[PDB]
């Protein structure tokens, strides 16, 4: 068993928005749960974008998922990460 | 973004060559590129994909042995190193990238333009370009077809333009047969007002790469 | 592994009709993920392939609405609603679900379009070759519809065999045609030993057989 390396990107800046995208890697078993949260509230399945559960090349896997917020409301959105047991929640750099 | 492969290669049975697909205007280490095989007129084959970011692959277990696929991060250039080529490695190779954030589950979102690899212990030879002049023989109604025989070559490819690509319009470059010889042979034509026969000049260029050939051909009426 | 067949291989369609292929599978193609990587890629003629759909139904960026991929198990089907004449070139189906990964066949589009007689003309050899030792006498039969045509030569009315051969293009998204090219070679010697060299084509928009032909000199 591996856990995954979670890192958090801003990307797209333009109308005083971003697009802020949770990647998951490196990690094994394949199984895994991550979504953005608003206040410690699940988004909806039709406000974000999910990468798809890959393999490496390594023998160990990666994903991601990606939604749009305001500049301002970064303190508010959390990606949840649960893989094998662990789970964790990380934060949107400003 | 862009996806250059290099040029058209023959290579000796035995020998190896090490392909190239130089990108450009996209995120290269957060692309799988694969390579795929494709033999002129036959379906293709998956080889094997390696994940840039990670230099992970995986391998087509039929060309296991056959292809190995690096990564060069700086010059944001994937390569694959085929080995040990027969006859029956020669085919069409294309590098083609998923693009994992921007399409995910998408694996070939975008390719190169090929590489032709020729396996063949038959040296390099550039084409002899003879006209194929306009006439009353070949005339019909208002307009004159006319062209270039591009003859005696090897290996494939050769490309033909028209007043260095002035003319475009009209044009057919014809599917190259191999003669019983052992060198290709195609011919590459245009459809043109007749009465244009008189005063517009019509130039066939040929460049066959393999052979560091470039043949102009002026075509007049017979 | 998973063996993928198509069906038709060749799929002549007129243009604005709906065409559709079916992609069978030797078996179920759900990655382990739960995720069906069945694509669909269009190679154009002089082109490389070019992806329309993925995992199953989804259409990429730029590919027309028109262009529509659906099914399940081991039955998949792409369709084109309302076929243009940039569609023409051979589809692929392919899974990226199970290693090895692998690509069906092929399926052949090509727009079926009303009859055209090609234009036929006829080329001498250039006195440049004829120095050389060797004589091409070249037939070109120009923009017809549909491929099928007969390419006879004949030398002072005389049928030849087993001294030329033949090139077609692929169909001509500008107009749907095909052009053909026939060799007839020589030598230098059997070349001037002979007055009448004649291309006689046969192909069904031609009431009767034409003959392009000419005296040497």
């Amino acid at each position: 068993t591996v856990p995954p390396m979670v890192n958090v990107t801003r990307s797209e800046a333009s109308e005083g928005n971003i697009t802020v995208t949770c990647r998951a890697s490196s990690f094994y078993p394949r199984n895994i749960i991550l979504t953005w949260r608003q206040d410690g509230v699940s988004l909806s399945h039709d406000t974000q974008q999910w990468g798809d559960v890959l393999p490496d090349g390594n023998g160990t896997y990666q994903t991601w998922v990606a939604t749009r917020i305001s500049r301002g409301e970064e303190q508010r959105f959390t990606c949840y990460m649960e893989h094998s047991g662990n789970h964790s929640t990380h934060p949107v750099p400003s | 973004g862009q996806m250059q492969q290099s040029g058209a290669e023959l290579v000796k049975p035995g020998a190896s060559v090490k392909l190239s697909c130089k990108t450009s205007g996209f995120t290269f280490s957060d692309n799988y590129i694969s390579w795929l095989k494709q033999k002129p007129g036959q379906s293709l084959e998956w080889i094997a994909w390696i994940y840039a970011g990670t230099g992970g692959s995986s391998y087509n277990q039929k060309f296991r042995d056959k292809a190995q696929l690096t990564v060069d991060t700086s010059s944001r250039t994937a390569y694959m190193q085929l080995s040990s080529l027969t006859t029956e490695d020669s085919a069409i190779y294309y590098c083609a990238r998923h693009d994992y954030y921007g399409t995910s589950g998408a694996w070939f979102a975008y390719w190169g333009r090929g590489t032709l690899v020729t396996v063949s212990a038959a040296s390099t030879k550039g084409p002899s370009v003879f006209p194929l002049a306009p006439s009353s023989k070949s005339t019909s109604g208002g307009t004159a077809a006319l062209g270039c025989l591009v003859k005696d070559y090897f290996p494939e490819p050769v490309t033909v333009s028209w007043n260095s690509g002035a003319l475009t319009s009209g044009v057919h470059t014809f599917p190259a047969v191999l003669q019983s010889s052992g060198l290709y042979s195609l011919s590459s034509v245009v459809t043109v007002p007749s009465s244009s026969l008189g005063t517009q000049t019509y130039i066939c260029n040929v460049n066959h790469k393999p052979s560091n050939t470039k043949v102009d051909k002026k075509v007049e009426p017979k | 592994d998973v063996l993928m067949t198509q069906t038709p291989l060749s799929l002549p369609v007129s243009l604005g009709d709906q065409a559709s292929i079916s992609c069978r599978s030797s078996q179920h193609i759900v990655h382990s993920n739960e995720n069906t990587y069945l694509e669909w890629y269009l190679q154009k003629p002089g082109q490389s392939p070019k992806l329309l759909i993925y995992k199953v139904s989804n259409r990429f960026s730029g590919v027309p609405d028109r262009f529509s991929g659906s099914g399940s198990g081991t039955d998949f089907t792409l369709k084109i609603s309302r076929v243009e004449a940039e569609d023409l070139g051979v589809y692929y189906c392919f899974q990226g679900s199970h290693v090895p990964w692998t690509f069906g066949g092929g399926t052949k589009l090509e727009i079926k379009r009303t009859v055209a007689a090609p234009s036929v003309f006829i080329f001498p050899p250039s006195d440049e070759q004829l120095k050389s030792g060797t004589a091409s006498v070249v037939c070109l039969l120009n923009n017809f519809y549909p491929r099928e045509a007969k390419v006879q030569w004949k030398v002072d009315n005389a049928l030849q065999s087993g001294n030329s051969q033949e090139s077609v293009t692929e169909q001509d998204s500008k107009d749907s045609t095909y052009s053909l090219s026939s060799t007839l070679t020589l030598s230098k010697a059997d070349y001037e030993k002979h007055k009448v060299y004649a291309c006689e084509v046969t192909h069904q928009g031609l009431s009767s057989p034409v003959t392009k032909s000419f005296n040497r000199g």
